[PDB]
């Protein structure tokens, strides 16, 4: 996560699961853009995207409404071996 | 026969009377708590807590509206 | 409390935010600036989120 790139896959766990996952891209540049991916697994949707760009010194998830002020902040789970580092979110609805 | 280490505490309600022979005791509710906090909250503050020891910790509280 | 009739800037040199019960009676009025944490030169867990503090 230093020196190299990285891999984000937030994982989308749901015990009662009702879920469409759109995705807009409207905004200024922050220089990271990436597609996000799909699966059809069992009560495991990992949504996988690369926008590791930039170093990475805090790293956080935020999710909720922002025009109301309703953000909830998740911790990641960075996996680094040798020069290849990956993150890992677990979202559980 | 029955013990004072029994008969727990009352934190929202004070007796007012009681009868000479202990007949018909006349209890009454207290108001609730200007700020805000329970009633059992502010008995276990004004007693028995905590032989002036602390401890700081990330509250566990969730989320503000 | 306060209402900006247009948008300026309020300096912050060290600060610390809170964290606040959902209680009736607490007035929020200000609110930490949504991309910000907390942290400390010990090895303890953040004490606030971005927008929570």
């Amino acid at each position: 996560q230093d020196v190299h790139v990285s891999f984000p896959s937030t994982a989308g766990k749901s015990r009662v699961m009702i879920g469409k996952v759109e995705p807009r891209i409207g905004i200024d540049e922050t220089v990271p853009t990436t597609i996000t991916v799909e699966d059809p697994n069992e009560v495991i949707q990992v949504n996988f995207a690369i926008e590791s760009t930039n170093k990475p010194f805090q790293n956080t998830l935020l999710i909720g409404l922002p025009n109301k002020n309703l953000e909830m902040a998740f911790e990641p789970e960075i996996k680094d071996n040798g020069k290849l580092s990956m993150y890992k979110y677990r979202i559980d609805l | 026969m029955i013990t004072p280490l029994d008969v727990p505490p009352l934190d929202y309600f004070d007796e007012v009377f009681t009868s000479e022979n202990w007949m018909v005791r006349i209890y009454q509710l207290k108001k609730d708590d200007a700020q805000g906090r329970t009633l059992r909250d502010v008995g276990e503050l004004t007693r028995s807590s905590t032989k002036t020891r602390r401890s700081i910790k990330r509250p566990e509280l969730g989320l503000r509206v | 409390v306060y209402n900006a009739r247009k948008s300026e800037d309020f300096v912050f040199g060290e600060s610390s935010a809170a964290l606040l019960e959902n209680r009736e009676q607490i007035v929020p009025i200000l609110n930490a600036p949504r991309t910000s944490f907390t942290e400390s030169k010990g090895k303890c867990n953040s004490w606030t989120s971005g927008s929570q503090g």
